[PDB]
Order: structure tokens, then C-alpha cells, then sequence
RNA sequence: GUAUGUAUUUAUUUUUAGAUACUAACAC
RNA sequence: GUUCGCGAAGUAACCCUUCGUGGACAUUUGGUCAAUUUGAAACAAUACAGAGAUGAUCAGCAGUUCCCCUGCAUAAGGAUGAACCGUUUUACAAAGAGAUU
RNA sequence: GGAGGUCAACAUCAAGAACUGUGGGCCUUUGCCUAUAGAACUUAUAACGAACAUGGUUCUUGCCUUUUACCAGAAC
């Protein structure tokens, strides 16, 4: 609903939350259709959820197994780097992944002692704790962003928009204050007209 | 008829303030009275 | 609301975009309630929007800490036995479903199909006689006057022999180091310094 | 503050015979039907159980300027359409007092903000040659009616019925040319 | 009375029969938020109504009557209403009494309970203004009759008269031969609204004549709100009417004003 | 391997050779 | 419909059932919104046009506006975002010389 | 009346190692001195959480065309 409401019907979402154009786009389309970190971040995030919820589904369908499940969500929570692409829209998340890899190694050695190199595993407590706390982090952040995205979507963007001085536009402002300051003086020296 | 005035609890999801929408407006300047502006060259231009 | 094209949805559509702001919270509350391996199906309290706008999982999982560590370590041992046991351990493919297959409706496929046994462990009849019964319950002790507060499930209280069994089971995850003095330059204050 | 503080303006008519009434106040409701700016909205129901619901349409300003009722949009005193009261007033004097209104947008959006108080406000088978509601009404009470046709450009046309038409022949002609059509 | 008052209203259309939403393929892909089509623009989308009403046949009592609602079902005016006697709104053609009940609230909003707008509309569209009481409908797109050419304009005139004639008390009607338009004028604002919503997108001639069974391919006739009348005659007629009515309400003003003292 | 801009009204409102040339997402 | 109770009848021996009646318990939901053409999303396609400073090719920052778009944004982009690139007469006098009344 | 509730509202939870009420004396209510009663929860390898996330401003760096997104330390 947010995609179509923006007027873009040519971006298709699949059911794994990958967002692809269904068409070749004119330039004006590519400009209209660049979506921010709000949307995309939240897309990646749901994609993670959907992924896990699916693994449990295939367990209840009988299609899988007991242990293959636990190994499954372990594999997810460790490999989020590779399975998602959330790391694009907040690069900070790279901390968690590093954490979630380290645990992996620590976990494997105790687990893997005396037996095997294979995939068998499935102690997912620590990684789950990590992702979960990261998710504590961005609740307020996404509430803020998507709040602005949608309030801007109903109510239009602000008309005032004052814009601060920064590295780029500084010299221009310096010029401007100066020419004004000279106007004042040279107007107040003159006798009248 | 008197009256009793009562607020309605909004559906938290729906926009509160259904009609708040950024729009720009030109206001008139309504001048009721005039403020008298009350103050107290020849060769000068050749200087200035 | 799956199919909505009518005009009667004009508020519900507005209602959806609003909820877009609260989603990541719903993802948290959902994902912290994951059912854990030994449980087959959790059952939760959701709080939903009357127009089907969004569904929150309203609960927070509470677990007796010694019991929880016992449970999770039992599963640990079962994992190791199972990795040693069977020759071909088959890691399920990711993502579980293909992009074009709509997510299958729970009220049809899944709900009829029977849960297919979880991890658990053989335990022992003689040694664990105290904790054999309730160890794998969803919430371990709900109705007990003595063993726990109530269904509100806070403030656990136990007996000695139980704690002896839980203490026994949890050996692979237990701290194991019995003196302070072992950490000499490894405590916090030595790291800060 | 600015929007709330002026209280609503409601007629006594549309507000109903109930002694005490419960009305809802929404701090940003629809924009005016007129100025197109937000304001504060008021529900109410005449009856407690009446199904129908009353919703103030215009601003307080856009009302006060025109001195009308927010639910009715009739004159606050005389209960008259705005396009009338200024015609009555215009009858006294000669030609004036028409309320000139605001096309475009920020013409109107502008205009509502001035304190002017407005022009209006300040004072306050038988073929028959030589409307259709009157003919059908008169011929309706004296007999059987089926259809009428009149072409006012030709000033004459049919009147068709399903004996009773001869009962009509008592009063029909010259009241009016009426004969028996072909 | 014998016709309408006693006989309870009869369901026009079974709910399964009602048209689907999602009008057909005006564009490449469907759009969920607005209900329209996406890319490209198909030939302009307008179509004759598969439905119509039958004033004496369908109309009958409903729940609003007992509940004393003021406003009329438009799905009845389109004869598309699927709620039958269960409907919340009145099913029958407006009379003078009921307009008598609406009279206070007819100012801001139409007989169907929809707020009027201020400016009319660029093309003189759906609902009118609350500035100006306009009782005159413009009938256009007379090719709602499809391509059949007729022996005279008395075909068009006669047929229209028999169409709108049912819907309410007609003050006058003029078809124009040169430019294809009818101008129809009623006693009451209410009947004008009701008739406008009733006859928009409709067909003509007999339940069966000639091409009748192909009627559904037609465009359907515009019924819009009508502008003023430029000729001097009717302009006099309006000016006078306004005069005498102003005079009539001055009586009220002086009666209650006399009561004011 | 040009942004960008303008227009896209269909349904009927009352009275004989070539030199100097310009340019070419076409060839280092 | 539950319960307290009264009366009548019947079984009964103050109990079981039926009937009638008194009292208590319980007490005003929902809508700013009706279901496709006639109360309003822009894109795309087609035709024409064809990117600031310059002799010429190219970086750019701003500034004014009843133009805004993408963006979480008080970063930054949108051709240096666009529009601008045009029309242009009186606070009016002083002096001198010639023609007409 | 007792037990409870993945019920709600209102209080309170980081400080002179620290709370409140009351009796008496001095100054002139505050405040100081003296007498007396009761102090739930949280604190000493310091704290409501035996757990652990993010954002803003300001400095210092690190990547290094520029902005988001960032590197890793500090203070608020
Ligand atoms: O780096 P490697 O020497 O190949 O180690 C691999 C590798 O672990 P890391 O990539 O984290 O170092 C595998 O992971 P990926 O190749 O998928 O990245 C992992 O397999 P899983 O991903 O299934 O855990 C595997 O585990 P195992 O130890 O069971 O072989 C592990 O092996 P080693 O760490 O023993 O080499
Ligand atoms: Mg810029
Ligand atoms: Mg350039
Ligand atoms: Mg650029
Ligand atoms: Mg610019
Ligand atoms: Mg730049
Ligand atoms: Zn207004
Ligand atoms: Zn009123
Ligand atoms: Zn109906």
C-alpha cells in the first residue's frame, strides 16, 4: 500500500520481500522511485522474520525434522550477513554480525570437540540474544524515520525548510552578510535621496 | 439547549488531526489606523 | 482484508500505513517468543487491531534461570549425540519457499497436520526422577502452590533435591570455576585499568 | 489556541428540542467548505437516538464574516439563505451588498483571514393551446391523469387521459384552448 | 398509497450479481491504493449501466421508514441496491412531504445525504453547489440512444419526457434540435438530485426495439447540472420569480419580526 | 548510451562540375 | 432468566408440582466514513522542442518565489532542481532667444 | 472472608551514606539544637536489569573525491 500509494506500480515485491522493477525505467522513474533507508531497512528486517517463521512452518508441515530445524535457525541467525542485506542500509549492524560470528566459533569448539566437521549444530541462544538486542536498538529509530515518511506522505513536506550553514555553502553566506553590512553603512552616510 | 463537550478517542493508527496538511497561505495586512511617520543636497551631491 | 479493492477500505488502508510505524516492535515481541527446540508449539496472546492492521504478541517469556539452563543444556547433549549418530545430516535449503509461492494459509495446511516430535532427551528414570516430569513443559511449573507463585509466573521457589538434579544436568553449560582467585588480572577492574 | 477559543455558532433550529445535548469536538476536522483551511469540528445528534448526525461544515471565521450558522449555513437571525438576505437588503437601497466570493484557492484561503465582516452581514386526448406542475395539479383533482405535454416554445400541447376527460371538459376550456386531439 | 405505501420494497439485485470492483483494464497493471490502472492509458473508460430502476415495480417500504430516516438510497436511485427491505435508506421517489422533512437540511447537502461543494465543478459534475439552488438538469450524450436516427425530435423529446416524468414533478422540458441537449426542470431541488443520480449512464427506446439487445455496448448519457439560460425570456422569468418569492418571505420576516417587537 | 520542458478534447449548455558551407552519441 | 416472597390449586401433611402476582438483580452500542462511471493520484506513449555563465567545453555554491520532488533529515541530490533572462517616461524646475493673442 | 491474575490506575525508586512523622527550646514560617516513634524496594569488587541496544551535540582519530552509511575513544 505504501508503494502504490506513492504511485509506483512497477516495483514488484515478491513474497520474500525482494523489491524488483518489472520494467525498464525512464529517468524520471528512477528519481521518483529511489526509496530511503526507512522503507528498505524495514523490508530487510521483515525478510529476516519471514525467513525464520518459514523454517518453523516447514517443521510443522512435517517436511523437515526436529534437529534440522534448530540447525536451521542457527544457520539463519549466524548468516544474516549473507541472507539479508540489512547491512547496506545501516552499516552499524556489522557489529552484531561480527558478534554473531564470534559466538559461532566459541560455540563450535565446545560443541564439536571429539566429533566431526559437519553441519550438525543447533545451539542458538546467544545469536538470538544478539539479534534481539539489536532489535531493541532500532525500535525508536524506525519509529522516528517511518513516522516522518508517512506523516510526510499524508501531510506533504514542510514549506518553511530553513537550511543551515555547512561546509559547502559557507563562503556564499559570508559573502552575503558582508554585502549587506556594507549596504547599511554606505546608506547611512549619504545625506538623503 | 446548554451543551456538553466531549473529545473522541482516535484510532491510534489512523492519522490524528485528519485535516492537518501543509499548505501555504498569504495573509492580508489589516491596517486599521495610520502611524504617522514623524521626523523633524545642493552642493552636497558634488561630494557624494 | 487479503483482497481489498472496495471503497469500504478507505480507512483501513490509512490504518495500514499508520501501523507501518509500529511494526518493528511487533517483530521484536514476536521474535523473542520463539518456541525453543524442546517445545513443539507455543501459544501466545496477541493483541490485534480490529481492522486487521497488525498483530502484536503480547507476552514476555519468563523462565526459571536454573531450570532454563538445565533445559537448554539437555538439548545441547541431545544435539551432540545426534550429530555423532547419523551419517548424513541434511541442512535445509534457504530460503525455504520460492518467491512466487504465496505464504500458505495456516488455517488450512498447517493446523491439521500434527506436530511431529521435538528434541527432548531420553533423560533417565532413576537419576532424574524429580525433574523428569516437568522439565520440558512449555512453562515448567504453572499450577503449583509451593513450587512457584502462580500463573503470573514470577518468584520461583524450589527444594534441594530438584536443584541437585538441575545442577547435575547443566554441567556442560555450568560455570565450573569455583574460586574467585582464579580471575586475577581478568576481572573488570583489571580490564578498565 | 487561536482556532479553539472562538466558540461555535449554531442555530437554535437545527440544534433540536432536546434540553441538554452531547457534542463531540475534534481539534482538526475537515477544512471549510469555503476557505479550505482546517478548523475544529463538532458532531452532535438532535435526538439521543436519532440516526442522523450533524457536522459543522464551515469555520468560525468563515461563518462570522457571513453571520450564518455553521450547521445550517442560514442567516443567524432570519433563517434565510445567504443569496436571499442580500437580495432583500439589496431591494432596500438600490444595487449593492452582493457577497463577492473567492475563486481560485489562495484568493479564498487569503480572504477568510481578514476581519471585514462582509457586505451582507453588516446590516445583520385533448389538444390544448394557450407551469406543468400547475396544470397536472389542477387537472389531477378532477379526474383520471395519464400524461401531459407542453412545448412552451409553441405554447400548446396535448393532455392525455386513460369519460372522466369529459368531466374535465366542464372546466378545462378557457381558464385555455382545449379540443379533442386526433 | 395503494401502490407504494403498502407493498414493501423488493430486492433489485442479488448480492452475488453486483458488479465486481476493479474496473477492467484501462491500463497495464492494477493499483491497490487508488482503485484504477497503472501504465498507459486505454481508450477513455465509460459504459452504460447494466441496471435501471422501475419506480412502481421496485419501490416499497423499508427500515428507514419505521426508523424515520430522511435520506434516500442512491443504490435504489440506480436500482442497484442489494439490501432490499433490509436497507437503511428509503426506497421510493421523493414526494412533497418528505422534502418537507428535509427542508431544514436540504441547504448544505443533497437528498442522498452528501455535502455539497461550493463551486460546482469544471464540467458541471456530480453534485451541485450550496450557493445556488439549481433545479435544471442538462441532458447530453444523447447517443445513449446508440446510432438509431429518429423520424423527428418528438422521438427524443417524447422519450425523455416519459423517462424523467416518472422520477418527479416536472416544471418544464426543452429538447434542442441543433445541439443535442435536453434541459429538464423540476419543482424541487430534491427531485433534481435524485433524477440526476438515477438516469446517469442509461439507454433508450423500448424494452425491445431493433438493436435493443446490443444496448450494453453504448456510451450512456451525461446528466449534468445546467448553466443559466442566456436568452432574455427565461431571464425575465427568473428575475420575476426571485422577486415574488422574496416578497413571499418578507411576510415571514414581518410576522416573526412583528412577534419580536 | 541528454536531463528537462510544452501539447496531446472524445462524449454538441437554451438567444555541367564541384568550392566555400552548417551540422554528426559516427570513425583515433 | 435467576433469586426472595405472597396467594390459589394439585400432590402432599408444611414438604413436591402448576398457576397468578409483589420485589431484587440486569439498563441506551455505532458512524467525520453508504457498494464501480458525474467531486478529482502521476506515470507512460506520441509529436515538437533541446541543457548558465563563453569565442568554445566543462566544476560548481548561493540568493528571491503564492513551484516544488526524492530523502528520517536542520546532511545531500533533483540540469548549478525549476521559474528569473523580459517590458521600461511626470516629486519636475530654472534661465535665455524666436512665432501668435 | 481467603487464594490468586502475563489486569489496571496512582504513588516511589541514585542520595550529607543519604527517609518520614511527632514532642520540646532559640531566632523570627524557614532554620538551628534537643526528645521520641516507624522505616517497604534498591545499593559496597556499589545498584532498580546477576542482563545490554540505539540516537543527538561536541571534541580527538580512522577509512579518504563529496553527502548519507561509516571506523573507535572521550565528555555531556
Ligand atoms: O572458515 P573455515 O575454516 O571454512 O571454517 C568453516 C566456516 O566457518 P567460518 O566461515 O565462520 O570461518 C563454515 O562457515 P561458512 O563456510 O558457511 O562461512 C562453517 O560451516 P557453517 O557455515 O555451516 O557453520 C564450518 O563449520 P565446521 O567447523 O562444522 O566445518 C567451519 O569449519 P571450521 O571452522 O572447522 O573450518
Ligand atoms: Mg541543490
Ligand atoms: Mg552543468
Ligand atoms: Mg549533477
Ligand atoms: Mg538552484
Ligand atoms: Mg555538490
Ligand atoms: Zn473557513
Ligand atoms: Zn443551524
Ligand atoms: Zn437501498
Amino acid at each position: 500500500l505504501l508503494i502504490h500509494r506513492k504511485g509506483l506500480t512497477y516495483l514488484h515485491l515478491d513474497y520474500n520481500f525482494n523489491l524488483k522493477p518489472t520494467k525498464t525505467l525512464t529517468t524520471k522513474e528512477r528519481k521518483k522511485s529511489r526509496l530511503g533507508n526507512s522503507f528498505h531497512l524495514m523490508r530487510e528486517l521483515l525478510k529476516m522474520m519471514k525467513l525464520i517463521v518459514d523454517t518453523h512452518v516447514q517443521f510443522r508441515l512435517g517436511n523437515v525434522d526436529a534437529f534440522q530445524l534448530a540447525d536451521g535457525i542457527h544457520y539463519i541467525l549466524n548468516h544474516i550477513g549473507q541472507l539479508t542485506g540489512i547491512y547496506r542500509y545501516k552499516y552499524k549492524v556489522m557489529h552484531q554480525i561480527r558478534a554473531c560470528k564470534d559466538l559461532k566459533h566459541i560455540i563450535y569448539y565446545k560443541f564439536n570437540k571429539n566429533l566431526g566437521k559437519g553441519p550438525g549444530c543447533g545451539f542458538w541462544q546467544p545469536a538470538w540474544r544478539v539479534w534481539l538486542n539489536f532489535l531493541r536498538g532500532t525500535i525508536p529509530l524506525l519509529e522516528r524515520y517511518i513516522g516522518n515518511l508517512i506523516t510526510r506522505q499524508f501531510e506533504g513536506r514542510s514549506n518553511e525548510i530553513v537550511k543551515t550553514t555547512t561546509k559547502q555553502r559557507l563562503d556564499a553566506y559570508y559573502d552575503l552578510e558582508l554585502r549587506n553590512s556594507v549596504m547599511d553603512d554606505i546608506l547611512e552616510m549619504m545625506p538623503e535621496s | 439547549h446548554h451543551i456538553e463537550v466531549v473529545s473522541k478517542q482516535m484510532d491510534p493508527l489512523l492519522p490524528r488531526f485528519v485535516g492537518k496538511k501543509a499548505r501555504k497561505v498569504v495573509a492580508p495586512t489589516e491596517n486599521d489606523e495610520v502611524v504617522p511617520v514623524l521626523h523633524m543636497g545642493e552642493a552636497d551631491p558634488n561630494e557624494w | 482484508h487479503s483482497d481489498m479493492a472496495s471503497k469500504m477500505y478507505n480507512t483501513d488502508k490509512k490504518a495500514f500505513l499508520g501501523a507501518l510505524k509500529y511494526l518493528p516492535h511487533a517483530i521484536l515481541k514476536l521474535l523473542e517468543n520463539m518456541p525453543h527446540p524442546w517445545e513443539q508449539a507455543k501459544e501466545v496472546k496477541v493483541l490485534y487491531h480490529t481492522s486487521g492492521a497488525i498483530t502484536f504478541v503480547n507476552e514476555t517469556p519468563r523462565v526459571i534461570e536454573p531450570v532454563y539452563t538445565a533445559q537448554w543444556s539437555a538439548t545441547w547433549i541431545a544435539m551432540r549425540r545426534e550429530k555423532r549418530d547419523r551419517t548424513h545430516f541434511k541442512r535445509m535449503r534457504f530460503p525455504p519457499f520460492d518467491d512466487d509461492e504465496p505464504p500458505l494459509s495456516y488455517e488450512q495446511h498447517i493446523e491439521n497436520i500434527e506436530p511431529l516430535d521435538p528434541i527432548n532427551l531420553p533423560l533417565d528414570s532413576q537419576d532424574d526422577e524429580y525433574v523428569k516430569d516437568w522439565l520440558y513443559d512449555s512453562r515448567p511449573l504453572e499450577e503449583d502452590s509451593k513450587k512457584v507463585n502462580g500463573t503470573s509466573y514470577k518468584k520461583w521457589s524450589f527444594d534441594l533435591p530438584e536443584m541437585s538434579n538441575l545442577y547435575r544436568l547443566s554441567t556442560p553449560l555450568r560455570d565450573e570455576v569455583t574460586d574467585k582467585n582464579y580471575y586475577y588480572l581478568f576481572d573488570k577492574k583489571s580490564f578498565f585499568n | 489556541d487561536e482556532i479553539n477559543e472562538p466558540p461555535p455558532n449554531i442555530c437554535e433550529q437545527c440544534l433540536g428540542d432536546e434540553a441538554n445535548i452531547r457534542m463531540t469536538k475534534i481539534p482538526q476536522g475537515s477544512e471549510c467548505k469555503i476557505c479550505t483551511l482546517p478548523f475544529t469540528l463538532y458532531h452532535f445528534k438532535t435526538s439521543k437516538r436519532s440516526n442522523n448526525i450533524i457536522k459543522t461544515l464551515i469555520c468560525v471565521r468563515c461563518a462570522t464574516q457571513r453571520n450564518i450558522c455553521q450547521c445550517c449555513m442560514l442567516d443567524s437571525r432570519w433563517h434565510i439563505p445567504i443569496q436571499l438576505r442580500d437580495h432583500l437588503i439589496s431591494l432596500v437601497n438600490e444595487e449593492n451588498v452582493m457577497t463577492e466570493e473567492a475563486k481560485n484557492d489562495m484568493m479564498k484561503r487569503f480572504l477568510s483571514l481578514k476581519n471585514v465582516k462582509l457586505g451582507g452581514a453588516q446590516i445583520t386526448i385533448d389538444a390544448s393551446i394557450p407551469s406543468q406542475l400547475l396544470g397536472i395539479k389542477k387537472w389531477k383533482d378532477g379526474n383520471s391523469l395519464s400524461l401531459i405535454v407542453n412545448h412552451k416554445a409553441k405554447c400548446g400541447g396535448l393532455r392525455f387521459q386513460s369519460s372522466e376527460t369529459l368531466v374535465t371538459p366542464k372546466g378545462l376550456k378557457r381558464g385555455l384552448i382545449d379540443r379533442f386531439r386526433i | 398509497m395503494t401502490s407504494w405505501r403498502d407493498k414493501s420494497a423488493k430486492v433489485q439485485v442479488k448480492e452475488s450479481e453486483l458488479p465486481s470492483s476493479i474496473p477492467a483494464q484501462t491500463g497495464l497493471t492494477f493499483n491497490i491504493w487508488y482503485n484504477k490502472w497503472s501504465q498507459g492509458f486505454a481508450g477513455n473508460t465509460r459504459f452504460v449501466s447494466p441496471f435501471a430502476l422501475q419506480p412502481q415495480l421496485h419501490s416499497g417500504k423499508t427500515r428507514g421508514d419505521n426508523d424515520g430516516q430522511l435520506f434516500f438510497c442512491l443504490f435504489f436511485a440506480k436500482g442497484m441496491c442489494c439490501l432490499g427491505p433490509k436497507c437503511e435508506y428509503l426506497h421510493h421517489i421523493p414526494d412533497e412531504e418528505d422534502i418537507g422533512k428535509l427542508a431544514l437540511r436540504t441547504e448544505v447537502l443533497d437528498c442522498f445525504g452528501r455535502e455539497k461543494f461550493a463551486d460546482y465543478r469544471e464540467d458541471m459534475g456530480g453534485i451541485g453547489s450550496f450557493r445556488k439552488k439549481n433545479k435544471t438538469l442538462y441532458v447530453g450524450g444523447i447517443d445513449g440512444a446508440l446510432n438509431s436516427k429518429h423520424l423527428k425530435p418528438a422521438q427524443i423529446e417524447s422519450r425523455i419526457r416519459f423517462v424523467f416524468s416518472r422520477l418527479g414533478d416536472i416544471d418544464r422540458i426543452r429538447y434542442v434540435e441543433s445541439k443535442n441537449c435536453g434541459f429538464v426542470k423540476f419543482k424541487y431541488q430534491a427531485n433534481a438530485e435524485f433524477a440526476k443520480e438515477a438516469m446517469s449512464n442509461q439507454t433508450l427506446l423500448l424494452p425491445s426495439d431493433k438493436e435493443w439487445d446490443d444496448r450494453r455496448e453504448g456510451t450512456g448519457l451525461l446528466v449534468k447540472w445546467a448553466n443559466e439560460d442566456p436568452d432574455p425570456a427565461a431571464q425575465k422569468r427568473l428575475q420575476e420569480e426571485l422577486k415574488l418569492e422574496s416578497l413571499n418571505m418578507m411576510v415571514h420576516l414581518i410576522n416573526n419580526n412583528t412577534n419580536s417587537a
